[PDB]
DNA sequence: GTACCTACGGCTTATGAT
DNA sequence: GTACCTACGGCTTATGAT
DNA sequence: ATCATAAGCCGTAG
DNA sequence: ATCATAAGCCGTAG
């Protein structure tokens, strides 16, 4: 248990020394051979650890070299090592045995979890290089941020609009509230079709107002229909529908897609013109109806192109952007180099770490592990 | 720094990674019934040229291969995956063709990765056919430089045919094989009639079918399996009793075990059993199987009917086990519990969409062959002046751009459908005789040989012309009507069954 | 059937295993200081197409390939020789250029063999340069499917460079490295003089090198090694005595440690005598290494003058340890003991050789690269006749015997060397203006393109054409005259040393 | 030892029972499972075996299952599998570990090697298909008598000689002895050139009765020269040399070629006129020149074609036979079948085994292990 | 060259309690 | 996910015998 | 006090 | 005599 794995520090005062957990034979070299050799202490571990509760039994024991190496497992007395480090890679099996090792702590010794020892580590997670320009970046919505910075590096647009140069914070915001509401599109497609939700960006507006006049609600139907059936370039056609289910009219709109084989329809009702949804598309078609963005021009930075579509101008642009841009994603601690390693997750200056706290005393870690909170909790619709 | 955190993080971490696993690993799809190793592995085999006509490979290259362009995750899991479909007595219809020590039923492991050889079997090609004809969608690999596809464009619905058995975080699944020639015949009836019953279609398809033939006790249980998706089944043995024609003694023999069951595991369960005195009627224990057949013969004790033995054995020996059935797989990314009929729709709408889109793709394909064809040949038509033309201009660009800027004569010699015979993306202000040119058309035009200028050319472009003609009306056509899609479909299924049916190997005898 | 076989088969057997294994596996070659293994794997890294200018790769791609199409003996020694050549301490020049844990001074293992990426370092295209062009054999492989080169045209005398160590059957090799530039500037001095004296190369190379510094105090050893081939030298590690300005106590300060020593090793060692009494003056002991450069600390006990300490550790500590020096590599396929004269020879005769090959090729190529424009220019010549005929001639292959049959005119503006511009194997029946034709040359004449017919293409042919006359003259002199063979080869060596030239590491102070 | 890897038989009575060894994993598994289950029997192993000499110590033992399964360890109280079998892989550790396990069962147990109980078996070594036809071939000889007799299969000769179609037995005598002249010259290459010694194939006949006249050794020397630098289509030349070492004459030819950049003479004397090796390619040299085989015709076997080299000519025939054959090579017993292991070794009525003798007490076994004899045994030269 | 630990659900089989 | 056995020569270092 | 005997490590292989 | 509790194995993963 002491000697074979576990490399101490030259210190012996606890409370000044660091610990750290992770993969064995891949990970714990590269530790070793770049951390320091002052005030830290590394404990390689080997594949998956048994649970708790699935499992209790105070005989079962294989490896027990946590608890014999932290504590003589009754903890009041020896405290060595009163800060402890979890470092874990980045993919789900990483998160899995976090949890698995989180619940252990919890269900063996909840004062050294009340007593703030315990601490998260958190690796990067993407390395862009583009030329000389270097990045270290941890987190997907970070990265998001940085293409999108990248694409918008001081482009300026020149449309027929009241601006004769449209360029800056304006448009920024303008790009990231479009990229917002594709997300939440691309989200709700689960339940429509993607032709209209697209469609519905260049389409008029609508009103409950506009359930008088049947001729209103027809021409809307026919520009839409024409519109989509021009668009169509697949295989697939589109048809209207006017149907009245009410006690005089409650105008109801229908479009009627045809499909490789089966038609489907799709009735328009109150709810779901009233849906804050459907109310967010209409605020953002009325935003981008009022810029007249067809003769456009922006540049960025040595070169710029008139097109007819905002979204095909920001497509051009992130291409333009990610032409020639390089990125490395390690999966994996056992794959960066020592030195790197060191600067980004062990440097007491530039490292960020993170701390546990004791909440609440809640049901949680007994729903894990009963079949029943397992077939219960996925409710993620 | 060191931002003070919440003890909720637990939540999100391992609900990120149940629902990762459940997507990603262990169910498979009813479109296909094809977990994502076997499908990166037979892409990964087909990306590398291994058909089955071809020389053997070794493992190590396959091995190696995939876990470095698709699948980072080890190799001791895709060498068992690979060996586990090469088993004979493990899948009714094999898919990798192998040659070495691959194991047997009495639980020897096979051999190390750097002696067996592989390659793909004459189904295989029939369950990756029209690949690149852009008619399923490409996903980016881990790190966003590759391709792989998402469904295989099948032809064979192996989720019925196969099935498997997954352990996920919350769900679990189990399928059994079945027949090929009932499934494409209740295709065939469903084809037929869209509102057929649950009767119906089980009067095409009596039960399951075993790799190693058995005998099958319970009707109820496949029935309510059918209709709900859950049930039980029982699986029993072949033997019998024998007595020689002179005094000799009674003896019994068994010709095959039930599914997936060790032999070495049941001959020392039952030595330990009459060891035990816990069973009766039982002098010793032989063996004679060979390359002809499984043969196990024990010797009943005498003066003992041994019937009672068997009814004996059959209650307490492995010979009868039960099966949990449970149909469960993902239909747009969400588990779902679904019966037969759901799976033969999806099935049927998968190969719809699949037809479509080839044909699709190969109309397009033609409309730009034919309409760079039509421009070869008038430009094969007026020969000379386009000589001197070519003659007289300096530059290439310009003698492009001078073959653009004129008319043409168009001969009487050089002179189809009212339209179709143009692209969709071509303005109508060419080819209005009259006839105009394009950049790409000038360029393939000045990319000619000589070879092209004897008298058999000619007549082989204008048969190529009209073949061309013939095949985008037919297109045009199957593309408008859906008969003739339904026809096409049955004349595909009725072919795959001539061309892979058999024979039954299992046996149902009700009660 | 059993015939009688007599107890002598012992002696075929053991016979056969030794000679395979002394002429395959241990002992490098002279020509190019090269394992077998080595060669396979820095072959299929070259055919796979992983330059240095390019991403990273991952090992299992590598690993299997070498595998299945080359090297059949396993992964583990095949992985570990691939981990020894990128580690930088091991090598005096690296050759695979890596990026992972590839295990440090410490004694820890690299990681698997699914983490680490490779990929060929600058120096290495220089070992494989001008392969494709004949200048080695190919022999085939253990089935006798592919091929594979027997030596490298290398450009750099590896042997003497790295040097390597093997244990054979009966024989035992080892050879230190040395300086790229001694070499180089030895390999010069040889090449002015046939006759050199040992002494006069001693002058020029004073004695080896090491990845890490060190002190060497034996120039008996050495000079002995290089004169016979056996022999022993010392190697002895940095430090001195540091006593601080005020009171303090004295310290030594360790810089770096002899050649394969492991530090913790050591550093258990030393305090096992510590414990042990055996070594008088220690009281503690500590470390400061650091990514700036490796730092022991010993802290001396008080009243003690420390240097008497110093030589008791020199004299017990690994601190100072041999070497056994033995030059033993293969000639002809046999074993002989080599000096250093012989080395340097047998590295230029393998030199010569290869140029001289690679110039034949060159030749050969252009000769028939101008063989092939004379014709096409002279089809460029008469145009219009050739069209009619063409024109009028049904069948191509008819075009092209009429096209043989008749003479041709050879008009005065299509009209080099006396001799040497036409193939060996051409018949001087052709090109006796009056000129004839060949299948060949009809053939690439009927494969020609329309772009050929502007004012760029005519002056582009001419220009080739009096290109390749002026280089298949000076190849024909560069084989006249062995003078200029010897300026280039020497141009080459000076191209690479002013390329490639570093500084010295290493220290030899003389007792 | 007795149970985990030892599979014995329904028999039990020994003195008709087999027992094999092979290496464990690969070939175990494919050999229990092609094997017989009535007098058959497997020991696996792990890979290699301490020598007996090399480390003598009684107490030194790892495995021992060997022992501890054959016998007691004597011997003739227990005498079980009076039978036993070494199957062995055919590349070079094979006959390794096949040498370890004789010098261990030779100074172990002599009374067993004595009385004719241990066995060497003989695995195939090449599986050529030809279409229908198969072949089993096991030696490297047998493997050329094969292609040899596949290369001649009834092939017919024309040429004008005395014999208007040259054909049959003759032909193939014709071809084994140039075969093995060829083998021959191909083994003294490493001390002479190779463009002399296939010269002198054509060239005229020679004698030490020559020596008399200066003409004769001059005009015989420039055509061997003259075609030389014909034939020479590499970068080489080739010019002689007229010496007299005597008190009179004693004529001796000297050739004098230059390669890329340094000459080389190669005198001829006496002893090389007289020397076996010379006299052998002089017989061989008049019976091809006494054959006039210059427009010759051979057919095999729907085509034939004239050529002025006899080797040309063989080497296009062994082309013709080679296009369209497939060959097999197992290297290694879990390669193959079980069914085809069962029948190409352990059938009682197909294997071919063979027996081991004790013919002498010699000290082969002791030069094998002294480092001395190990320095000095390899004189192959 | 080779053996032994863990997760995940649903089926069984064995074993001692009430 | 991970540790421990063998061959092959030449160098040393440790240890008890004469 | 001086000599014979038993170990450990280096790199391709199993 | 009848019920609650503890195990072993199946296939991708660590
Ligand atoms: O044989 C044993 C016995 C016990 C044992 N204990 C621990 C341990 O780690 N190991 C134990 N073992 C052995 C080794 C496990 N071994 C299995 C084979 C594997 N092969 C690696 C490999 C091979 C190939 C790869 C990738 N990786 O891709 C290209 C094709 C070949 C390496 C690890």
């Amino acid at each position: 248990g002491l000697p074979g794995k576990l490399a101490d520090c030259q210190e012996r005062d606890p409370a000044l020394s660091e610990l750290y957990l992770v993969e064995g034979d891949s990970a714990g070299g590269s530790a070793k051979q770049g951390r320091n050799r002052k005030n830290q202490a590394i404990l390689p571990l080997k594949g998956k650890i048994l649970n708790v509760e699935k499992a209790r039994f105070d005989k079962m024991l294989s490896s027990q070299e946590v608890a014999t190496l932290i504590t003589a497992l009754y903890n009041p007395d020896k405290l060595r090592y009163h800060s402890i480090i979890i470092m874990t890679d980045a993919d789900v099996d990483g998160s899995h045995i976090r949890t698995l090792l989180l619940t252990f702590f919890y269900r063996q010794m909840p004062e050294i979890v009340e007593r703030g020892h315990v601490y998260i580590a958190q690796p990067p997670l993407y390395k862009v290089k583009k030329g000389k320009q270097e990045q270290y970046i941890k987190d997907d919505e970070a990265m998001d941020q940085y293409q999108i910075s990248i694409a918008l590096d001081g482009a300026t647009l020149h449309t027929n609009a009241s601006a004769p140069a449209l360029a800056g914070e304006a448009l920024e915001k303008l790009v990231s509230e479009y990229n917002a509401t594709q997300k939440m599109i691309n989200r709700m497609e689960r339940r429509y079709p993607k032709a209209m939700l697209k469609e519905l960006i260049y389409q008029p507006t609508l009103t409950e107002a506009d359930l008088s006049d049947e001729q209103t609600v027809t021409r809307w139907v026919n520009a839409l229909v024409s519109e989509l059936n021009d668009k169509e370039q697949h295989g697939s056609q589109w048809k209207f529908d006017v149907h009245t289910n009410a006690e005089q009219n409650l105008f109801e709109p229908i479009v009627r897609v045809r499909t490789h084989g089966v038609d489907t329809d799709y009735p328009l009702d109150h709810e779901f013109i009233t849906g804050g949804e459907y109310r967010r598309i209409c605020t953002l078609g009325e935003k981008l109806r009022g810029l007249l963005e067809e003769d456009a021009f922006i540049e960025r930075g040595e070169r710029r192109q008139p097109v007819a579509s905002f979204e095909q101008a920001l497509d051009w642009l992130v291409k333009e952007s990610r032409r020639g841009l390089s990125i490395q994603r390690y999966k994996g601690l056992g794959e960066m180099n020592p030195e790197q390693l060191w600067e980004t997750t062990m440097d007491p200056e530039s490292r960020r770490m993170l701390r546990v706290t004791v909440k609440d005393a809640i049901a949680a870690d007994q729903l894990f592990t009963t079949l029943m909170g397992d077939a219960v909790e996925p409710r993620r619709a | 720094i060191t931002p003070v955190n919440i003890e909720e993080e637990l939540k999100s971490s391992y609900l990120d990674y149940a629902m990762s696993v459940i997507v990603g690993r262990a169910l498979p799809d009813v479109r296909d019934g094809l977990k994502p190793v076997h499908r990166r592995v037979l892409y990964a085999m087909n990306v590398l040229g291994n058909d089955w006509n071809k020389a053997y490979k070794k493992s190590a290259r396959v091995v190696g291969d995939v876990i470095g362009k698709y699948h980072p995750h080890g190799d001791s899991a895709v060498y068992d995956t690979i060996v586990r479909m090469a088993q004979p007595f493990s899948l009714r219809y094999m898919l990798v063709d192998g040659q070495g020590n691959f194991g047997s039923i009495d639980g020897d492991s096979a051999a190390a990765m750097r002696y067996t050889e592989i390659r793909l079997a004459k189904i295989a090609h029939e369950l990756m056919a029209d690949l690149e004809k852009e008619t399923v969608d490409f996903v980016d690999n881990y790190d966003g430089t590759e391709k792989i596809p998402d469904v295989m464009p099948t032809k064979i619905p192996n989720l019925l045919v196969n099935g498997s058995s997954g352990i996920a975080v919350g769900m679990a699944t189990n399928i059994p094989p079945h027949n090929l020639t009932e499934v494409i015949n209740g295709c065939l009836a469903y084809i037929d009639d869209e509102d057929i019953s649950i009767e119906g279609l089980m009067e095409h398809i009596p039960g399951p079918d075993f790799p190693t033939a058995a005998i099958i006790n319970g009707r109820r249980g496949i029935e309510e399996a059918y209709r709900t998706g859950r049930g039980k089944v029982y699986i029993r043995a072949r033997a019998e009793v024998e007595v020689d024609a002179k005094t000799g003694r009674e003896t019994i023999i068994v010709h095959e075990i039930p599914y997936q069951v060790n032999k070495a595991r049941l001959i020392e369960k039952i030595a330990e059993l009459v060891k035990e005195k816990r069973v009766e009627g039982i002098s010793a224990l032989r063996d004679e199987s060979d390359k002809d057949g499984m043969r196990i013969v024990i010797e009943v004790k005498r003066d003992a009917v041994g019937e009672v033995v068997l009814n004996n054995l059959y209650s307490q020996t492995q010979l009868q086990v039960s099966f949990g059935i449970n149909m469960v797989a993902l239909h747009h990314g969400q588990p779902k519990i679904m019966n037969l009929k759901d799976i033969i729709a999806a099935f049927v709408r998968h190969r719809r969409e699949v037809v479509t889109r080839r044909t699709i793709f190969e109309l397009r394909k033609a409309r730009d062959r034919a309409h760079i064809l039509e421009a070869l040949a008038v430009a094969l038509a007026n020969i000379d002046p386009i000589i001197e033309l070519i003659r007289h201009a300096p530059t290439p660009a310009e003698a492009k751009t001078a073959l653009v800027a004129n008319p043409w004569q168009l001969g009487n010699v050089a002179a189809a459908g009212d339209d179709a015979a143009r692209p969709e993306w071509l303005e109508p202000e060419f080819g209005v005789g009259l006839y105009y040119l394009t950049e790409q058309q000038a360029q393939a035009i000045l990319d000619l040989r000589l070879q092209k200028l004897t008298g058999l050319e000619h007549e082989k472009l204008l048969d190529e012309y009209k073949e061309l003609l013939d095949q985008i009306a037919e297109l045009l056509r199957i593309l408008g009507s859906a008969d003739r899609l339904m026809e096409v479909i049955r004349e595909e299924l009725e072919l795959v069954r001539e061309q892979f049916g058999d024979k039954r190997r299992t046996e149902i005898t009700a009660n």
